[PDB]
RNA sequence: UUGGCGGAAAGGCCUUGGGUGCUUGCUGGCGAAUUGCAAUGUCAUUUUGCGUGGGGAUAAAUCAUUUGUAUACGACUUAGA
RNA sequence: CCCUGAAAAUGGAUGGCGCUCAAGCGUGUUACCUAUACUCUACCGUCAGGGUUGAUAUGAUGCCCUGACGAGUAGGCAGGCGUGGAGGUCAGUGACGAAGCCUAGACCGUAAGGUCGGGUCGAACGGCCUCUAGUGCAGAUCUUGGUGGUAGUAGCAAAUA
RNA sequence: GAAUACUGCCAGCUGGGACUGAGGACUGCGACGUAAGUCAAGGAUGCUGGCAUAAUGGUUAUAUGCCGCCCGUCUUGAAAC
RNA sequence: GAAAUUGUUGAAAGGGAAGGGCAUUUGAUCAGACAUGGUGUUUUGUA
């Protein structure tokens, strides 16, 4: 023989883990996030754009919309750690956001065989967007320059110190 | 750093598990180490320590 | 507009060091604008990216990124300590580096 | 904050300016120093001439050509004082020192740019009134610099051209200030005043 | 192998200062060149595109004699002979083209960005 | 397909080389301790090579494990291979270097039938 | 495109005239999604090569020979359609 | 406090640059920098104290729980790695390629070392339990043999050509 | 007749940041609950995305920052002129 | 058919030595895991 033997073999049975003590209490959001707040998207595809916050979802995410007529941002969910809660506030009472949940946004995950060598939208999503944004823009038309403010992008100029800036 | 008041890592200096390779003696010390562990009698501990001893520490009687 | 910057500029000064022994695991970052630890406490926990270029295209890009975060303040003048997944290559002493505003508390 | 920082060297102290500038280069800021003939060194002119003669004595005995080089221009004196504070024998030190150029006078690349000062190296802010100081151009032409008068003539010409520039700039800014004052006290002016601008 | 040899004007062709005229080496090398050209015409080569593609010289075993030095001593007097080989080839055209396929890996964000560019422009 | 294990950590993945094995050709780079009286390596001066010691020892739950998660077991024939029949998730076979190709195909066939992993299933193979 | 000015390292600054594009000075209409909750998410300038098609111009140096104002050898100074 | 007293030989050293309401001297208050030191955690080893022969399956010198500790020349002891040969065993490997050698190719061990892949090659060799010794090299102005730099260098100039 | 400073205490509340997640059925001490039960109570789980390949990683060469004197020996003392 | 030492080719670096340690960039090179049992038969060689 090349190698002799081990005198004892280790057991192949896998043991069970111990009973954990990590329950899930819900997320306690920061105080500047109330529904109706204008946020600035810090990262993502729509970074630097100002959106309005509607509903706190189940997986600790924030439901936001542009509105899509203003700056082209659709109904979407974002992470609360990737936004800045500005002091600008509009009222979102009169919008029925209880339809949306975590199952409303499903990616329909792709198989490993389908490889995009070189290279669409839900109709339910597009009239849901058209229902909500026409209720938001009626609240936008009350105070002046909000449509222009939401259409314009946010960016840091020379001499802007974010530890001194108030949003 | 520790100001050591004793010698670190020193052996106890008392012989356990006797240096002989006698298999029947090893069976005997197995039996009496069971008895010394669990019968809580001092006799078993005494004879278990006496089983470890060398030849000059076991004079004939 | 003409500006699209959503980060704060900073400079990679040096490693954490004594007079004659350096430690590459902790880098020292000068964030511009801040000149005191009390103002530097705003930037703790923020992500830092060192963004550089290479000749060979790897996965669709010739631009490679090294990620890290701010951990604590350093000294009395607003220099911060930063840790990266892989340490900064030490030829970047004085190189520009980006401090992002996420994870935000505001 | 800036791509290139142009420092007017007039009225500055040599060591304090060099310790500011060396740290700026090691941090990665590009610095150009103009008007190097108007630097100041604290102390008597005779003390600093004696100091330069003590430096000038030092040379390699078996071959003076490989010894310490005693540069005579004020810019090269400043370069010596700054190379003393940069670790110049390493690649990081060389890369730092190639971010610096120091000039006597203000050359035509930089006569149309903006000059700054360093307030923690200014002589009027650092020295007690009454202490004596030197001028680096006077010391340098005492120890062998040949071009003190041609720099003075070029600086006189440049100052004449700059005053001709400044008269037009002052007239234009007085027109702009007049128009801003007359176009103030409108509704947009009062709204900007309420908002802080 | 050029230390302490004389300097000459004929090294200006090669940008050197130290050059010589090793006549015996030239005789042996040009004899081998003639033999290789003969082998090439025997093989049926073009005899006009030939360039010397390979040549190397390395050391043969030494040949030793004796030298007589002062106070009755013996030293060595050794010849250092040579093994020489050379290969002449025809100068051909350009070698090759059509490099590797270089299959690309893109994330979903990169694919969405390329699709967005292709949509947003023509 | 291996047994679950913690993350394998090597405390010192660099090879300990003898001092001046780079300097002299007569000094091989197998590790020898410096017993000299003035040796900077023995005296552990700053900036010199580190020495092997017991603190670099691998974790006992992680020791002798391949990156796949098995322990290598050398095999020479089918009877040596069959000893790992009930221990497939802990051991992986490695055919010895001196086994011929016409026996190697037999060992690979039997290991594929028994579900045993072979760490070198490419030696002496013709294509 | 007209006229100046600038030699310290000018190589830049100012100005005349017309063309053309934009204008968020003010008020409207349409588009954006799917990069799926972030991944620098790629927009800068430095050098070179190879193609087009449009201009522009048609040399010297070295070795070898010679000189001796030079010279260990190199180098130097001369001459030679 | 400063100055005179205060003179040595290569050019020169508060470490250097330099510094003058100091970056000097005396003194006080805070903040800050970092040692293989201290605190907490993980891992390795050592030592100590304990638990555990019950059935099934192995190893009771095993497995497990707890705590503390870790510098080291001369020197002592212990556990291991490697070499030539011998008894036993694997009905071990091998001309479908043993041994050897090369390999900024891979894996394991803290390490001595072990294993594999590729190339070269051509006839024997290995694992484990034990036995034995002419058993491990960088040095000894070590021994024998081979080879460098020096170096295409010193030089190959007495006896008329 | 008060306040405030200074010092000290709270088994007072609360925000940000960094490093660590060892162990592996249950057993213990507790807490909130009338009870069922629940819990932050003898060591990390839940949700999600990208990639599934040289991307992370290993090795090796180079570059950069800081450090690093030639080994063996005698010696109180060796990098030793 | 080893090493010292040498030639050619290839790659790399080089402002008064070279070599080393910790860390990372860059270039080159390379191993491992990627199936798993599975409701299931959308099935062919019908199990
Ligand atoms: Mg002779
Ligand atoms: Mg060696």
């Amino acid at each position: 023989t090349a190698q002799q033997a081990p005198k004892w073999y280790p057991s192949e049975d896998v043991a069970a883990p111990k009973k954990t003590r990590k329950a899930v209490r819900p997320q306690k959001l920061r105080a500047s996030l109330v529904p109706g707040t204008v946020l600035i998207l810090l990262a993502g595809r729509f970074r630097g754009k100002r959106v309005v916050y509607l509903k706190h979802l189940e997986d600790n995410t924030l439901l936001v919309t542009g509105p899509f007529k203003v700056n082209g941002v659709p109904l979407r969910r974002v992470n609360a750690r990737y936004v800045i809660a500005t002091s600008t506030k509009v009222s979102v009472e009169g919008v029925n956001v209880e339809k949306f949940n975590v199952e409303y946004f499903a990616k329909e995950k792709l198989t490993k065989k389908e490889k995009k060598e070189a290279n669409e939208i839900k109709t339910e999503r597009v009239e849901d967007q058209k229902v909500v944004d026409k209720a938001l823009l009626a609240e936008i038309k009350k105070t002046p320059l909000l449509k222009q403010y939401l259409s314009a992008s946010f960016s840091l100029k020379n001499g802007d110190k974010p530890h001194l800036l108030k949003f | 750093g520790i100001d050591h008041t004793s010698k670190q890592h020193k052996r106890s200096g008392h012989r356990t598990a006797p240096k002989s390779d006698n298999v029947y003696l090893k069976l005997l010390v197995k039996l009496y180490t069971f008895l010394a562990r669990r019968t809580d009698a001092p006799f078993n501990k005494v004879v278990l320590k006496a089983l470890f001893l060398s030849k000059i520490n076991r004079p004939p009687v | 507009a003409e500006s699209h910057r959503l980060y704060v500029k900073g400079k990679h000064l040096s490693y954490q060091r004594s007079k004659r022994v350096n430690n590459p695991n902790v880098s020292l970052i000068k964030i511009e604008g801040v000149a005191t630890p009390q103002d530097a406490q705003f930037y703790l926990g923020k992500r830092i990216a060192y963004v550089y270029r290479a000749s060979k295209e790897v996965r669709g890009s010739k631009i490679r990124v090294m990620w890290g975060k701010v951990t604590r303040t350093h000294g009395n003048s607003g220099v911060v300590r930063a840790t990266f997944r892989n340490n900064l290559p030490a030829k970047t002493f004085g190189a520009s580096v980006r401090i992002f505003l996420y994870p935000s508390n505001i | 904050v800036e791509p290139v920082v142009v420092i007017d060297g007039k009225g500055h102290l040599v060591g304090r300016l060099a310790s500011v500038v060396a740290k700026q280069l090691l941090n990665g800021q590009k610095i150009v120093v103009v008007r190097a003939e108007e630097l100041n060194i604290s102390g008597e002119f005779f003390r600093n001439k004696l100091k330069y003669h003590d430096f000038l004595r030092k040379a390699t005995a078996f071959n003076k050509t490989r010894g310490p080089f005693h540069f005579r221009a004020p810019s090269r004196i400043f370069y010596k004082a700054l190379r003393g504070m940069v670790s110049h024998k390493t690649a990081r030190g060389k890369a730092a020192l190639e971010r610096l150029k120091v000039f006597e006078g203000i050359p035509p690349p930089y006569d149309k740019k903006k000059r700054v000062v360093v307030p923690q190296a200014l002589r009027v802010l650092r020295l007690k009134p009454g202490r004596k100081y030197t001028t680096l151009g006077k010391l340098s032409t005492s120890v062998g610099w040949k071009y003190e008068d041609v720099v003075a003539k070029l600086e006189a010409k440049r100052k004449v051209s700059s005053a001709e520039y400044y008269a037009k700039k002052r007239a234009f800014t007085k027109k702009v200030a007049s128009a801003n004052a007359t176009a103030a006290e409108s509704d947009v002016a009062k709204q900007l005043a309420a908002l802080g601008y | 192998f050029n230390s302490s040899i004389g300097r000459t004007a004929q090294g200006k062709e090669f940008g050197v200062t130290k050059a010589r005229w090793p006549a015996k080496s030239v005789k042996f090398v040009q004899g081998l060149l003639q033999n290789a050209a003969a082998n090439a015409e025997a093989k049926g080569l073009d005899a006009t595109k030939l360039y010397v593609s390979h040549i190397q010289v390395n050391q043969a075993p030494k040949q030793r004699r004796r030298t007589y030095r002062a106070h009755g001593r013996i030293n060595k007097y050794e010849s250092s002979p040579s093994h020489i080989e050379l290969v002449v080839t025809e100068k051909e055209e350009a070698v090759a083209k059509a490099a590797e396929k270089k299959v690309v890996r893109l994330t979903s964000r990169q694919r969405g960005r390329i699709a967005a560019q292709k949509r947003i422009a023509a | 397909a291996s047994l679950p294990h913690p993350k394998i950590v090597k405390k010192h993945t660099k090879k300990f080389k003898r001092h001046h094995s780079d300097r002299y050709h007569r000094v091989a780079e197998n590790w020898r301790k410096q017993k000299g009286i003035d040796s900077v390596v023995r005296r552990r001066f700053r900036g010199n090579i580190s020495q092997p010691k017991i603190g670099y020892g691998s974790n006992k739950k992680t020791k002798f494990l391949s990156p796949s998660g098995h322990k290598t077991f050398l095999v020479a024939n089918v009877k040596d291979l069959e000893t790992l029949t009930m221990h497939t998730k802990t051991y992986a076979a490695e055919i010895a270097h001196n086994i011929s190709a016409k026996n190697r195909v037999v060992i690979l066939a039997r290991a594929k039938a028994l579900g045993i992993k072979v760490t070198n299933p490419k030696g002496r193979l013709a294509l």
